[PDB]
């Protein structure tokens, strides 16, 4: 077996005009990969689980797009798109805050569980909070989550 | 005369921006003008922690250590000038925006844009680098 | 920067100037940083290093002044020395100096407006998506049965 | 196999497959200006229903 490595233009540079490419480079990372590793800094921060949320669904709809021309796509039924997503790997570098939640101690697991745990109940309060991670929970069932020290 | 400590000055109350009546009063019992610095960022960026500097002090606008959001509201600290006579330093600490707990998200545009028109100096708090998405 | 040393102010400056060329592929780009150097012309830039060993960042208030980096205690004293010296008294239009009194009168202003709906709220990327094309579906529907019950 | 898919994937975002939202701004216009429509649209009725 043969491991394939891709490595990525970092989002968000100041320098660079072409903003929109940014989302490009990511969709095409979820689309080439059965392994998906989310580098993020410090801790989990709502802007980076609504650019996972918004690509994801853009990647979704692309998908949709490439489907009816394609013979490849003939060769299943019952699998949806989603069980064709990589598995989500979230990746905390330079991790120094205490890993507890409500005074309890928490895995870094715990922890990315408990920041894309959907809120309880059917409310117009919890639609927006829920909507991205009804998302993410769809199209990544499989997630693991890493703390890294400052080297 | 000026604040010991600092108190809550905006709170949210459910998810609605309440304002505390005592941090109100105490406010306009102000007679000096006011020098208004207030700080912004994510949340978990040390920006309590860079008011009490500003304030002089070690403790005062509270900090924790958690991967839980801890500021929440608008706090003042209304202290004497270091510099000019007869003037009065606010300091208004923020809740700091992203927090992956918090159902309300238009609040932090909320805390925001207060902050921007409460201030004369603005602080915004980032970290490592320029993001884009600071900049958005 | 392209091979030449820059002070913290001329990154912040660099990261915030407009691209000269007035093209489409220049639009999207200059949009924030148009709007940053309208509002915001005086800027000022302050880097800080790490501020002590990883281990003790969790009780960084209650530490002496050796424990912490000596670079990030001059750093924060430079920091608050700028803003003691170049802070300005708030003002309002007419000549008005804000004090106590005024300033009061600002907070309940911009609380009781924020509490009527006149803030505007950002929306999530993805329903963004579907208002929009969902009401270009709606038109595209009735020009469809337009044309059908015309012909 | 995996060469075809970047190909597929690359020539498909490249004749416009994937969506583009636009900015802020613009979009802050859109919802406002609407708004601003169905408001006066409001008023106009309550002024001839009275
Ligand atoms: N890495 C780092 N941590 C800091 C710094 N300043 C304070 N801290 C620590 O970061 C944690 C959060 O600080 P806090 O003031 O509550 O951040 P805030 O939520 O933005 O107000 C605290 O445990 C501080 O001791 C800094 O400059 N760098
Ligand atoms: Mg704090």
């Amino acid at each position: 077996h043969i491991l394939v490595l891709l490595d990525t233009e970092g989002l968000g540079d100041v320098e660079k005009g072409d903003n929109q490419n940014d989302s490009w480079i990511f969709a095409l990372a979820v689309l080439l990969s059965s392994t998906f590793v989310y580098n993020s800094i410090g801790t989990i921060n709502q802007q980076a689980m609504d650019q996972l949320y918004y690509v994801t669904e853009l990647t979704h709809r692309i998908r949709s797009k490439s489907s009816p021309d394609e013979n490849e796509n003939e060769v299943e039924d019952s699998a949806d798109f989603v069980s064709f997503f990589p598995d989500f790997v979230w990746t905390l570098r330079d991790f120094s805050l205490d890993l507890e939640a409500d005074g309890q101690p928490l895995t870094p697991d715990e922890y990315l569980t408990y920041s894309l745990k959907l809120k309880k109940g059917t409310s117009q309060k919890d639609e927006t909070f829920n909507l991205p991670r009804l998302c993410i929970r769809k199209f990544f069932p499989k997630k693991k989550c890493f703390v890294f020290d400052r080297p | 005369i000026h604040m010991t400590g600092p108190m809550c000055l905006i709170e949210n109350t459910n998810g609605r921006l309440m304002a505390n009546p005592e941090a109100l009063k105490i406010l306009s019992a102000i007679t000096q003008p006011m020098v208004v610095v207030a700080i912004v960022g994510l949340y978990r960026t040390g920006k309590s922690y860079l008011m009490n500097k500003l304030a002089g002090k070690k403790k005062g606008f509270s900090l924790g250590s958690t991967v839980q959001s801890h500021t929440k509201g608008i706090w003042m600290w209304c202290v004497p000038h270091p510099k000019k006579p007869g003037h009065i330093l606010v300091l208004l600490d923020t809740e700091g925006l992203g927090d992956v707990e918090k159902g309300d998200n238009q609040n932090d545009s909320w805390i925001f844009a207060l902050a921007v028109l409460l201030s004369s100096t603005f602080v915004y708090n980032s970290i490592g680098t320029i993001n884009q998405q600071a900049m958005d | 920067a392209d091979g030449q040393p820059l002070t913290p102010d001329e990154y912040l400056t660099y990261s915030l100037k407009l691209k000269k060329g007035t093209s489409q592929k220049d639009e999207t780009f200059n949009l924030p940083r148009l709007c940053i150097r309208k509002f915001f012309p005086k800027k000022k830039c302050f880097v800080f290093d790490r501020p002590v060993h990883r281990r003790k960042l969790a009780q960084l208030e209650k530490l002496q002044d050796e424990e912490l980096d000596p670079e990030f205690v001059q750093q924060v004293a430079d920091f608050c020395s700028y803003i003691f010296s170049n802070s300005k008294t708030k003002t309002l239009s007419g000549g008005i100096q804000v004090n106590g009194p005024r300033l009061e009168s600002l907070v309940l202003t911009y609380v009781n407006a924020i509490s009527s709906g006149d803030l505007p709220c950002m929306e999530n990327a993805v329903l963004a998506l579907a208002q929009i094309e969902n009401s270009a579906a709606v038109q595209k529907a009735i020009a469809h049965y337009e044309q059908q019950m015309g012909q």
